[PDB]
DNA sequence: GATTCGTATC
DNA sequence: GCTACGGCTATACGG
DNA sequence: GATACGAATCTTTTTTTCCGTATAGCCGTAGC
């Protein structure tokens, strides 16, 4: 399929971006007996999903990536069908809040006394997206069936992970690569299936227009690879997502235009960016430092923009309908910067 | 077999003589049911106050054999939705007395709790059939009744126990278990204590357990402060000065050696110098402003949790900066 | 001895109290619905109470019913409360119903469903819903016309719940009838307004001068024309204002004259909270009345989305970007009581503060839009089941668990470009998920 | 129908007092009228409770069985000039008294919502204030101190600054 | 898409009972029902896709002419009809010998959505009194069919349980020993014991406790067996252990329990096995 | 409550 | 005289 | 002919209790 998963190293071995955490999974996979509940915590598309597949294959031997998907029903406390999707595999349990949203409470809660009736691993992927009750369920499911089940958690800035459960974990860090080692991957990529690659440079251009993002690389590399006619070009245009230049663009307008009938227009293109479901607090941050790289600003309106988007993002994580922060934090730059 | 029971139920009342501190609310309603005559009551006041121990013991002076079947008592711990207040309150409150006379005793224990409609169809039984039946009603937030509840019921209020309450009963606690106390414990006791009868008899049961042997050993302010964590006033005061008078170093090495002296909780020392100030002159009324405000976010992020050291010092400073405007 | 609304009712055409366009265009929907080849199968009459919606449909088929009826004058008004022993309750409305269906020739007779059925129980509301439905879509050759009407009004709070439905706020045709038969082909809809002032006093006047000597026995006869305008002006329904007059003239005494309160509608509300209201200059005084007498409406987060929406319509938008930023900020704060009645409060009264301290004589004003939100809520329905479907395509050609949250961040744009050029050079999702992102 | 008023709630009080002969004092009964607030059945209570408890019908029985209005005794909290003067009120007249805090709050928005003589913006600040500390002592601290910094901050934008 | 049939209760009666008893069991489960008409054996199954499934197999030989002609596979016509119409019919053709005669029931696919015309006489007494009937039903896709399949049950842990018929001398003891948990009004789950032969129905509760055994001779034909079952299933079993001479019973450790019901007809033996999830785990 | 278009009346 | 089955009724469920 | 008045438009997808239907259990009568 894609190159992304063309290119997932499968083994723990295989493993050529981190070197130090791959001798600590390395560690942690010699005794599996003694193995605690991991939480793994680092940027968006570092690899850490790759590096749990890869210490479930060096657990339970190569099979892991098995996967057959089935279909869950799940009912809470009135009558309602739940279809949840699970994508199980040998010793292997996968769990997003992704598809599911204040009821993730219940179905995380039958699946793990299912499951929990040598251990069975579980994997959740987002563990940011608990709502603080399913938290709470958890925190007494691993510690009471720490015997026959075993809890390994992706997320990304693990704030609003309760402090119960983060004593209740291994906490592993997971640094997103360099620039040079993002290179030699796309170097083993394109040495896999050339493309002809004219100068060297326009990898290290990728690497750095993905800030240290494997999957985002790649898709990057692969996108201008079909573009290109399976060639690539020194001079060819950095290509980047489409919310990313809507955004862009709003930050402009914001800059060159400061009227209500300019925040009306601000508030269409959020309630686009929501109608693309777009989760408004990376909204909110990508808004903050496209207005963070415009020249024309002084400090005093950097600083004013920067308190503006923590004060906001604070009132959206505490807050129920998004478009009311974006469009006040959207005010509060127009009547700054004017 | 009342000596296998917490203190909290085993020193609740049955007579209305042995119920302290509401001397005024004991004399009213003694004195209705003397003149035969006794309205739908209502108390109201903070939990411990004695609501339930003196409706109890009235109870039980009015019918002193038939309890059992002039008394009907509902509370949270039952359902008491519009069902029950229409088909089993009615029921009661609708037949004839047995062989007592004398009228049906109704007791809604946290009334609070029930929802609208059920205290809209209980107002219309009430207004009913008063003739052969009373209620009575005990609530700790007046806000959540009804207002045509409220109307027609007569208001009773229970305030937080007196000093002298406080002291009675735990002369009679003491004499009743064979145990000493110093005046300095006393005088920490009834301090936590919050005009609160429940939290005295649990402070002096884990004090009489602290005890090595309970016999021969009189009960400190120590053992008190040991027993429940608390600061002792000498700790707060050192704080308060350390905080006042020296530098940032010297202040932060001091709130961490006290707190880790015996372990102390930060909430318990803002609890303490919030005491403390408020007995300060303070002229300017902004430092007021400030310390009251700082120190109420400070507590809320303690309620909700995070880092400690932080917390600590974020109370050391708004201290300083609130002080700074006395110049 | 009776009362004057009934001892007062029209007896013809001309003494009904309604516009001569929504008579015109009734008479004319009824006259199509009573031929032999209708285009419109029933009728559906919306509006407030007491609006002329009943007793007109009566006096058009004193006039109707007679001359299409075949040779071998009223309604067959249905009877709720009719409790027939071999009759499940739910199943009386589709009885009366199949009953009915039986008046087209030599029996012809309109059918007006005044009172409907038990529509506050689900399950009878479901019921009226695809018996209705069935109606409209039946294959029989003709019909018997029908007509419905449905009275406008605000269901008051019963019970403390947030499972509250659009039938448990308001008792409306949009929260009884769905969509589908709403907007149908053979379906008319002829919404009701409340009697302007000049045929409420026209009728008032009239039935005054039908009991001219009861009111010149008692010297209210010249005092009879203040109260006319007074009653005419406060409320719009003719039978509260003919009861109120009743109550006037038998009245022996100096009490004064009080009518029932109409409830104030949605955009109604929005406008007084944005432009003030009239004949009443004290904010705090409207703000109370507003929230004592429209709770329901107030305590609701589609009115905060509501100002939100139409807060730049005060001016078209011509004013200081300070006084926007502060009331979007104060919106957002109050976005985090977690629906305290203090919440409320306070942003109606910060927003009618930030529009009255700029307002300025010969502002000229926009027109204001209900919120927009269920329409962004459809759209990212549609994406949840694009994405679910490209997850289905991805774990099922092939192994690879990819979450929603990479799916909207780079797999909705970077995937179907991958596929694009994949496709034409040489996977099922071509196209960018959820559409393309524009502006 | 509009609250009773005083000389009718008198009326009838006096022809009670008629009917059943009971001694009274004019300060009392005033004392009666104003605690009943319009209410008759309450003023009726009241009466009957302070007959039975004590007898003689004067100020100082009934101030002693029956408790001024906390609305009244809230407005003149929030009303005061100086933060002192609210502070010594709330805590001796509402603290020491056995009121909960939720009380206090909701009376206060209810006096807010019910104040003349103030500024709508004053008005609307004091509101959102009052609305913090009830979600404050709703989600669990209902202490003193948020009470307190309620009343600093509504003096703090009383006077400006 | 040529589907006729003919059925004759009097005839034959043991292969009518099947079909009558087949008819309430789909009735009584739930609504709505699949009928798949293959060329051979007619198999009626009731999917609710925990709740159980029954799978009963209908030989060809049952009815006395089976004419399935379709472009599908060995003529395979699928259809879902309401069981509540076919019961009626059912019982209504019941009550036609119950009051004498001996007339056939004429079936036959009359027109994706159709019907059959169920058709039959009756005779009061040398009247003719024709009795005709439509029940609409929809015809199953192809692939649709193929989305249906039989649920396959593991030997790992199975075990299996002779039931007594009930014709023998321990039949109405054991009939009694299975309804003897159904005269209970609050009961929802019923846990089932088997040591390796005893069964044990086990009802255990917060306040109460239930330990039913069964001490009468039992085969198991040719280790503890727990599963919990809703009581729902447990009156289907009951039904299908009255009307069946040769009832197995299967019991999966944790995991499912297996109600096998066997019509010898010996010719293809008629069969009907009632699939049960376990309502809990263990 | 605001705007916009159409009538009836003074 | 006994059993089966239809009709009436009390109770749990659902929305 | 100017103006007050009127119509059309500006719109939507936990907890308690209650209303009507489903269902199982039990009693009364026809038939074997
Ligand atoms: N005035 C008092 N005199 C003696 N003991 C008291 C008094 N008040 C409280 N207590 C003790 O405290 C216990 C608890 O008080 P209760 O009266 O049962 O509860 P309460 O006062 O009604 O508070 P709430 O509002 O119901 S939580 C009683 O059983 C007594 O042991
Ligand atoms: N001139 C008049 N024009 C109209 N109605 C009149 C008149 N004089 C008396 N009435 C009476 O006023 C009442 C108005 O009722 P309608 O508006 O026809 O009923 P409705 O529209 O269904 O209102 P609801 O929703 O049922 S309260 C009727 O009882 C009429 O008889
Ligand atoms: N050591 C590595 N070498 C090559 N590719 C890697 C490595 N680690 C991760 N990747 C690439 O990253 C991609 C996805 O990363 P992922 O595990 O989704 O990151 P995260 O866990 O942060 O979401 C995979 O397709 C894989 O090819
Ligand atoms: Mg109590
Ligand atoms: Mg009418």
């Amino acid at each position: 399929s894609l190159w992304v998963d063309k290119y997932r190293p499968k083994s723990l071995n295989a493993l050529s971006h981190n070197e130090e955490l791959t001798n600590f999974l390395k560690s942690l996979s010699d005794q599996p007996r003694d193995l605690p509940h991991l939480l793994l915590y680092g940027p968006n598309g570092t690899g850490k999903k790759t590096r749990c597949m890869a210490l479930l294959e060096s657990i339970f031997g190569p099979g892991v990536y098995r996967l057959k998907i089935d279909v869950r029903q799940f009912v809470t406390a009135s009558n309602r069908k739940l279809e949840l999707n699970v994508v199980s595999s040998p010793y292997h349990l996968e769990i997003t809040p992704s598809d599911m949203g204040n009821n993730d409470r219940i179905v995380i809660q039958e699946l793990l006394k299912e499951v929990a009736q040598r251990y069975k691993c579980v994997i959740i992927n987002e563990a940011n997206s608990l709502t603080k009750d399913a938290q709470a369920a958890l925190r007494r499911t691993m510690e009471k069936y720490s015997k026959n089940i075993r809890l390994i958690m992706v997320c990304d800035s693990m704030s609003p992970i309760i402090a119960p459960i983060k004593s209740r974990c291994l906490l592993i860090r997971c640094p997103a690569p360099s620039d040079s080692e993002i290179s030699t991957i796309l170097s083993d990529v394109v040495t896999n299936e050339r493309i002809q690659l004219e100068t060297k440079d326009i990898l290290k251009r990728i690497a750095q227009a993905s800030n240290g993002n494997l999957r985002v690389s790649l898709l990057m590399l692969e996108s201008m690879a079909l573009n290109n006619e399976l060639a690539l070009k020194s001079s060819s245009p950095i290509i980047k997502p489409d919310w990313i230049i809507v955004i862009h663009k709003l930050t402009r307008k914001i800059v060159k235009e400061r009227s209500v009938n300019s925040l009306i227009e601000c508030r269409a293109v959020l309630y686009d960016l929501l109608a693309h479901c777009i989760p408004a607090n990376i909204i909110l941050k990508e808004l903050t430092f496209s207005l963070l790289d415009v020249e024309t600003l002084n400090t005093t309106n950097k600083s004013s923009i920067i308190e503006y988007s923590s004060v906001f993002d604070e009132r959206l994580s505490l807050g129920n309908k998004a478009i009311f922060h974006l469009e006040g934090f959207i005010a509060k730059v127009m009547c700054c910067l004017d | 077999s009342k000596e296998n029971l917490p203190w909290v139920e085993k020193y609740r009342p049955e007579t209305l003589d042995e119920v302290y501190g509401q001397n005024e609310v004991i004399t009213t309603v003694r004195k209705f049911v003397d003149e035969g005559k006794l309205p739908h009551l209502l108390f109201y006041g903070p939990p411990g106050t004695g609501k339930t121990s003196t409706i109890v013991a009235l109870a039980r002076e009015i019918y002193g054999k038939n309890y059992s079947n002039m008394v009907l008592e509902l509370n949270a711990s039952d359902d008491r939705g519009i069902d029950v207040v229409r088909n089993q309150i009615k029921d009661f409150a609708s037949t004839r007395q047995i062989f007592s006379k004398g009228f049906k005793l109704i007791i809604l224990d946290e009334a609070d709790a029930m929802t609208n409609a059920a205290q809209n169809a209980l107002r219309r039984v009430i207004e009913r059939y008063t003739k052969n039946t009373r209620f009575c009603v005990l609530a700790n937030y007046a806000h959540k009744l009804t207002p045509a509840l409220l109307s027609r019921c007569t208001r009773f209020r229970f305030q937080p126990l007196p000093q002298e309450a406080i002291e009675r009963r735990i002369a009679n606690v003491l004499v009743h278990e064979k145990l000493k106390l110093s005046p300095n414990a006393e005088k920490a006791l009834i301090e936590l204590s919050n005009g609160d009868m429940r939290r005295v008899l649990n402070v002096l049961q884990s004090c009489k357990a602290t005890l090595d042997n309970p016999d021969e050993d009189e009960i400190s302010d120590d053992v008190i402060y040991e027993c429940c964590g608390a600061p002792r006033p000498s700790d707060l005061k050192a704080v308060l000065k350390s905080i006042l008078e020296d530098d940032w170093g010297t202040a932060h090495y001091t709130l961490n050696k006290v707190r880790s002296a015996k372990g102390l909780a930060l909430i318990d020392l803002i609890e303490g110098i919030v005491k403390i100030l408020e007995d300060y002159e303070l002229q300017n009324e902004e430092t007021r402003v400030h310390l009251l405000t700082k120190l109420a976010d400070i507590e809320y992020s303690i309620s909700k949790g995070g880092n400690d050291q932080i917390q600590g010092s974020a109370v050391i400073g708004a201290i300083k900066a609130s002080f700074e405007n006395e110049t | 001895g009776e009362q004057w609304y009934e001892k007062f009712k029209p007896n013809c055409l001309e003494q009904v109290a309604i516009h001569k366009r929504k008579l015109k265009d009734v008479q004319e929907a009824l006259d199509a619905m009573f031929l032999p080849n209708a285009k419109h199968r029933i009728l559906l009459l919306s509006g407030p109470s007491g609006c002329s919606k009943s007793t007109v449909i009566k006096e058009l088929s004193k006039i109707l019913v007679p001359k299409y009826r075949q040779n071998s004058h009223k309604v067959t008004e249905f009877r709720g409360d009719c409790i027939v022993n071999d009759l499940p309750q739910m199943e009386s409305f589709s009885e009366f119903l199949k009953g009915a269906r039986y008046l087209v020739m030599s029996n012809l007779s309109l059918i007006l469903i005044e009172d409907l059925p038990n529509v506050f129980h689900i399950d009878t509301r479901r019921r009226f819903q695809q018996l209705i439905l069935q109606w409209l879509y039946s294959s029989e050759p003709l019909l018997p016309p029908l007509v419905i009407c449905i009275t406008e009004c605000e269901i008051p709070e019963n019970d403390n719940n947030y499972r509250k439905f659009g039938i448990d706020y308001t008792f409306s045709a949009e929260t009884i009838m769905n969509k589908e038969i709403l907007m149908h082909p053979r379906l008319k809809r002829i919404k009701f307004n409340p009697i302007n002032s000049t045929l409420l006093k026209k009728h008032l006047k009239f039935i005054c001068v039908q009991n001219m000597k009861m009111l010149k026995e008692k010297n209210k006869w010249n005092k009879r024309q203040e109260v006319i305008d007074y009653i005419a002006q406060e409320t719009g329904d003719i039978r509260s204002a003919i009861t109120t007059l009743q109550f006037w003239a038998t009245s022996s005494g100096s009490l004064p004259i009080s009518t029932r309160e109409s409830t104030i509608s949605y955009f109604h509300a929005i406008g007084k909270v944005i432009h003030g209201s009239h004949s009443t200059n004290n904010d705090n005084e409207m703000i109370n009345n507003l929230f004592e007498n429209s709770n329901n409406l107030l305590s609701k987060e589609d009115f905060k989305l509501g100002i939100l929406e139409n807060y730049n319509t005060f001016n078209k938008g011509e004013f200081s970007i300070s006084d926007a930023s502060s009331i979007v900020d104060c919106l957002s704060e109050c976005d985090n009581m977690n629906g305290l009645p203090e919440s409320n409060e306070y942003g109606l009264r910060e927003v009618r503060k930030t529009f009255r301290n700029i307002s300025k004589q010969g502002h000229n004003h926009g027109t204001v839009y209900f919120p927009r939100e269920w329409k962004v809520r459809k759209l990212q329905n549609s994406f949840k089941v694009q994405a679910e479907d490209w997850l289905n395509v991805s774990l099922y050609k092939y192994n690879a668990v990819h979450s929603f949250r990479n799916i909207t961040l780079e797999f909705g744009y970077y995937a179907p470009l991958i596929r694009k050029c994949q496709s034409y050079k040489k996977i099922d999702v071509v196209d960018r998920i959820g559409g393309p992102i524009e502006a | 129908y509009s609250k009773l008023s005083d000389e009718d709630v008198l009326k009838r009080l006096l022809q009670i007092i008629k009917l059943e002969d009971v001694k009274y004092t004019n300060d009392g009964l005033e004392a009666i009228i104003f605690t009943a607030e319009g209410d008759m059945r309450q003023a009726i209570n009241n009466l009957q409770s302070t007959v039975a408890g004590h007898g003689l019908v004067n100020a100082d029985n009934v101030f002693k069985i029956v408790d001024s209005p906390h609305p009244l005794i809230v407005k003149k909290m929030l009303l005061a000039s100086n933060l002192e003067d609210s502070i010594q009120i709330l805590r001796t007249d509402l603290w020491k008294k056995g009121y909960s805090s939720i009380d206090i709050v909701t009376t206060s928005f209810r006096v807010t919502k019910n104040l003349a003589q103030v500024k709508e913006s004053v008005r609307l600040e004091m509101i959102k204030e009052i609305g913090l500390t009830h979600m404050r002592i709703l989600e669990g601290v209902g202490t003193y101190l948020q009470l307190a910094s309620m009343l600093a901050k509504i003096h703090k934008l009383n006077n400006k600054a | 898409m040529k589907l006729k049939l003919i059925v004759n209760g009097c005839e034959a009666p043991d292969d009518y009972k099947l079909l009558r008893t087949t008819i309430n069991t789909v009735a009584s489960l739930r609504k709505t029902a699949i009928l798949r008409f293959n060329s051979e054996r007619l198999t009626i199954i009731s999917t609710p896709k925990d709740t159980g499934q029954l799978w009963c197999t209908i030989p060809h030989d049952v009815f006395r002419l089976y004419t399935v002609i379709s472009a599908r596979e060995l003529n395979t016509i699928t259809m879902e009809c309401n069981c509540d119409s076919l019961l009626s019919v059912f019982k209504r053709y019941d009550r036609v010998m119950n009051q004498g005669s001996s007339s056939n029931m004429t079936i036959k696919l009359q027109s994706p959505i159709c019907a059959l015309g169920i058709t039959f006489e009756e005779i009061v007494h040398n009247k003719v009194i024709m009795h005709s009937f439509k029940v609409p039903v929809k015809l199953l896709f192809r692939a649709q069919d193929t989305r249906i399949q039989e649920p396959m049950i593991n030997y790992i842990q199975l075990m299996m349980y002779k039931l007594p018929p009930i014709s023998g001398e321990f039949g109405s003891a054991f009939h009694g020993f299975i309804r003897r948990v159904e005269r209970y009004s609050n009961v929802n789950h019923i846990h089932l014991m088997g040591v390796k032969v005893e069964l044990k129905i086990i009802v255990n509760e917060l306040d109460w406790h239930l330990e039913i055994c069964w001490n009468g001779p039992l085969d198991s034909v040719i280790s503890t067996h727990e599963v919990i079952i809703r009581c729902k299933d447990w009156k289907v079993c009951s039904k299908l252990y009255a009307a069946f001479e040769e009832v197995v019973l299967a019991i999966s450790h944790d995991e499912s329990c297996v109600f096998h019901c066997s019509l010898d007809r010996g010719r293809e033996r008629g069969q009907i096995i009632y699939y049960i999830a376990r309502s809990k785990g263990l």
